């Protein structure tokens, strides 16, 4: 059991390789590739990914550990701190040839992740899902499974706003930041109101009573304010202030611009030469 | 979940044989929410006899306090170190719920601890439960809380909860209001100002046309 | 509240006046208005202007006068012991009576903001009661005192946060 | 289909290539188009190099009068704004990338590429022009990709120019926009006496059907960073550089007030607006998240 935190660039990376691979073999075909990512005690995180060559004979995937590993001598060329995770490919759920791909990759790290993404799907939610190896005993008999993880997207700055400017593709500036706060909080409200009236319509009585559901509405009510504590709102003032005397120097600076402009209009104007 | 096969054996038993396994679900490991125990009505009905004492003990675990079982002790059967352990973890759980920077006062004068070193120790215990998340601070004589789980819930506690909820969604609604405002007001303000400028420069063009001709 | 007023009035009453003159209750009353309010420059500059037959036919500003410069010397005592030494009819009682108010809660914050230790004579003579009953009085609202060396310790005591952000933002980018 | 540009035709592009009309023309290139993947990893690599300068290359085609790109690949370089190209490190890499890329389905050719002006916008300096007229003198077509990894986080948008330089001794006839670009006083003079030596081509970006419906099925879990960014301090350093960089101008500014390129006071205005503005953005952000959560006392 570890934490696992994604990149929108692993997924991206996914999708262009089987759209790609669709467009020049005119029909659907899936894909092999390997991911890179840090791991900090039990935090692993994955941020880039590239493509691995195989094969297959009869009806087995092999992959070519001589092209790994001119790939890994690549990258290790560009990305010093980075390492090997695991594989990545694009189907359903887990199969034998999963099982069989999986236990050749096992040859060359101790216990390599497994990515698996599905293009074509009917849910709601993201169809990335994140399986780890694990080797039991049923009935007498060893066998290695799947474990299935929860991953978290991670953050950073840079991949937000392309991920968002992207997403988006799109006659002020105040106009944009807000409009992007605004997209935000919209999402907030709709699913707070959301749950408020699953919680209101179970308590007039509409839905099955649920334990869970209202157990941990309490508790996410609970959570509310968000530190309010003397120290927080301190630095919270003090980053005022500090946004506020540059704000005081720069009203300065303009007002200084526009008097040096009066000040040229008049002594034109009003002077004999 | 443990709490699912209590209530899936608890089916067939009655009497002697429910308040065994009251004690037995109590006293397990893991197990901190007793919602739907309460909830069954054989459970329910056991108020009725003369083991209400112990009903009153799974009401006193499912929304109670250790003050309030030291208040009630006489009443209620008597329970073993791990129960008692099991109550001061969920006394610092109901704590944490409405605050989330405990001082040690409250917290020693709550679980009745005459060192802080067990206090320590007990808080230690509930942070490695996974049950509650925080820090603890020597210096100023304070625990920090930044995660506690939800615990049992009544009939009549939800009109809190709508009321929270009811309140969060004004606030957002206010918010996206008032950034709407917000940006029509740059707009305009950014329109007219360019407005301005062009027809003062219109003007000095014509000033200009009609005194060069 | 009902003293702003009351002076205003009275600024009124004599810069309109019956040719300059005014009346000497409206003179007295002002006096005492800009003694309470703690404008020592505008009560001294009003006894300055008073017309000496005025000055001379009531005796009563002589006395405001003297309310005055002991106010004006800094001298609590002084101001305590002149305050209680003549009276009229409801034109100036309450009035004084609450500049007494003001110079005692004056004279107690002073005492609390400017020492760390001060003698029980010299509190009592700032505060103007005598000695027994205040510092009786002190311990109450929390400030330590010691006997046989009566040395008391004083000790010392929104949705348009987005709109002058936008003001400021739409004026720096024009 | 939206997946019909992904499709790469051997034998068109052979065509074009060998019936180059860019020859008679010299502004034929007008319109720059980047996929999504390509230009997230520029982003990314150019933010990751961090205060220092990271230069990459870049693989797409031609159609017609746009230039397209499909990829982006880094070379190591030890980055650290070297000399110039490399101890040959790089020149191994980039054609030992370019044949192991081929090999597995990357069958689109070199285009253009990439490097990283962290800080002092998004331009091409004396060597970045004479670099770019060295490529398309002999390999065409070619594209230079300028990023700003610093104003992108500063500013909320990505600060990304293509470019593309003329041939020697040709005089471009006039018709110059020149929007303004804050530029620091330490890089100013090369700006200025490389300007009209090249172009900036219009710059578009694209994405496939299943990168659509992946990022508006990841949005709805991505919408938490955008609520809790503080943008006011992973940007500070660079606020202090601004603001050290626009006193230099400053002074500058006064003392040619008091003497006897123009109006240097308007400038200075400009750029402290810009840095002022860019300030209370930040700040504004979060007022508005603490009005969100602070503010709902149970
Ligand atoms: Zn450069």
């Amino acid at each position: 059991s570890v934490s696992v935190a994604l990149h929108p660039l692993v997924i991206l990376n996914i999708s262009d390789h089987w759209i790609r691979m669709r467009s020049q073999e005119g029909r659907p075909v899936q894909v092999i590739g390997a991911l890179i990512g840090k791991q900090e005690g039990r935090n692993i995180e994955v941020m880039n990914s590239f493509e691995l060559l195989s094969h297959t004979v009869e009806e087995k995937i092999i992959i070519d550990k001589e092209y790994y590993y001119t790939k890994e001598e690549q990258f290790k060329q560009v990305f010093k701190e980075l390492e090997f995770l695991g594989w990545y490919t694009t189907g359903g759920p887990p199969d034998p040839s999963d099982i069989h791909v999986h236990k050749q990759v096992c040859e060359i790290i101790e216990s390599p992740l497994f990515l698996k993404l599905n293009p074509m799907t009917k849910h709601t939610d993201l169809p990335v899902s994140v399986f780890e190896s694990v080797i039991d005993i049923i009935n007498g008999e060893a066998t290695m499974l799947f474990a299935e993880l929860t991953y978290t997207l991670a953050t950073e700055e840079a991949e937000r706003i392309g991920v968002d400017h992207v997403a988006r593709m799109t006659n002020s500036t105040v106009a944009e930041h807000l409009i992007a706060q605004h997209s935000a909080i919209k999402m907030l409200h709709s699913r707070v109101k959301l749950i408020l009236e699953y919680v209101k319509a179970s308590e007039a009585g509409e839905v099955p009573f649920n334990h869970e559901i209202l157990r941990e509405a309490y508790a996410l009510c609970h959570c509310l304010p968000v530190l309010s504590t003397d120290k927080f709102k301190t630095d919270f003032y003090d980053q005022c202030n500090d946004v506020g005397l540059m704000a005081y120097l720069g009203t300065i600076t303009k007002t200084c611009n526009t008097m040096n402009q009066f000040v040229n209009k008049f002594n034109v104007l009003y002077d004999r030469q | 979940n443990l709490l699912e096969q209590f209530i899936l054996l608890a089916k067939g038993t009655s009497g002697s044989a429910l308040t065994a396994l009251i004690s037995q679900v109590l006293e397990a490991p893991g197990v901190y929410v007793f919602g739907e125990l309460l909830e069954l009505a054989n459970v329910q009905e056991l108020a009725e006899g003369a083991n209400a004492a112990y009903l009153q003990l799974l009401n006193l675990f499912a929304y109670g306090t250790y003050p309030d079982y030291i208040a009630n002790k006489e009443s209620l059967p008597e329970l073993s170190t791990a129960q008692q352990n099991k109550l001061k973890h969920l006394t610092i759980v109901s704590l944490a719920s409405r605050m989330k920077c405990i001082p040690y006062s409250v917290l020693l004068k709550d679980l009745e601890m005459r060192n802080l070193r067990e206090l320590e120790d007990l808080i230690i215990e509930a942070v490695y439960t996974d049950i509650i998340q925080g820090k603890l601070d020597q210096r100023n004589q304070l625990l920090e809380v930044d995660f506690c789980i939800g615990r049992d819930i009544r009939k009549k506690d939800i009109n809190n909860i709508v009321k929270t909820l009811h309140e969060w969604c004004d606030g957002c609604e206010a918010v996206l209001l008032g950034i709407e405002q917000q940006v029509l007001r740059a707009n305009q303000y950014k329109e007219n100002h360019n407005r301005t400028q062009q027809q003062v420069e219109a003007e000095v063009t014509n000033i200009k046309k009609t005194l060069k001709a | 509240f009902s003293f702003k007023k009351l002076l205003d009035q009275c600024e009124n009453q004599e810069l309109e006046a019956p040719g300059g003159i005014a009346t000497p209750p409206v003179y007295g009353q002002l006096l005492a208005l800009y003694l309470l309010h703690n404008d020592m420059n505008n009560a001294r500059y009003l006894w300055k202007r008073i017309p000496p037959a005025i000055k001379s036919a009531n005796s009563e500003l002589g006395g405001i006068w003297s309310v005055g410069q002991r106010i004006w010397q800094r001298d609590f005592p002084g101001i305590y012991t002149t305050i209680n030494a003549h009276q009229w009819s409801e034109t100036v009682q309450p009035i004084m009576e609450a500049l007494r108010d003001a110079t005692r809660r004056r004279a107690f914050a002073l005492v609390s903001q400017a020492y760390t230790s001060i003698i029980a004579d010299d509190f009592a003579a700032f505060v103007g009661l005598p000695v027994e009953e205040a510092v009786k009085g002190i311990l109450e609202q929390g400030w330590q005192a010691d006997s046989t060396t009566r040395m008391v310790l004083p000790r010392k005591p929104n949705e348009q946060q987005l709109a002058r952000l936008t003001d400021y933002v739409a004026f720096l980018e024009n | 289909s939206i997946d019909e540009i992904y499709k790469y035709d051997k034998k068109q592009q052979q065509e074009i290539l060998a019936a180059k009309p860019w020859t008679k023309d010299h502004h034929y290139f007008k319109y720059c188009k980047i996929s999504a993947l390509a230009l997230l990893k520029m982003v990314m690599h150019a933010r990751s190099g961090g205060n220092l300068e990271v230069m990459g290359l870049m693989l797409g085609k031609v159609d017609g009068e746009t230039m397209i790109i499909m990829d982006s690949f880094a070379l190591p370089v030890e980055g650290t704004e070297t000399r110039v190209n490399a101890q040959a490190a790089a020149y191994e890499y980039m054609a030992a990338y370019i044949e192991n890329a081929k090999q597995v389905g990357r069958l689109e050719n070199a285009i253009g590429w990439y490097h990283s002006h962290p800080g002092y916008g998004c331009w091409l300096s004396g060597i970045d022009v004479s670099t770019q007229m060295l490529n398309q003198q002999f390999q065409e077509p070619f594209v230079a990709v300028v990023i700003d990894p610093t104003r992108t986080i500063s500013a909320g948008k990505v600060n990304l120019g293509a470019f593309r330089t003329y041939p020697k001794g040709y005089k471009p006839p006039d018709e110059g926009p020149s929007e303004y670009q804050t530029i620091p006083l330490n890089k100013i003079e090369d700006f200025g006496v490389h300007c009209k030596q090249y172009y900036a081509l219009e710059v578009s970006y694209f994405k496939s059907s299943l990168d659509r419906k992946l990022l508006e099925l990841l949005w709805n879990k991505y919408w938490v960073n955008t609520l809790s960014s503080s943008s006011l301090l992973t940007n500070a350093d660079y606020t202090t550089g601004q603001v050290f960089d626009l006193s230099e101008k400053l002074e500058q500014s006064e003392a040619q007030l008091g003497r006897g390129s123009e109006d240097k006071l308007a400038k200075a205005t400009r750029d402290s607006c810009k840095t002022t503005i860019e300030a209370i953005h930040g700040l504004m952000s979060q007022v508005i998240k603490d009005k969100l959560f602070n503010q709902i006392n149970i």
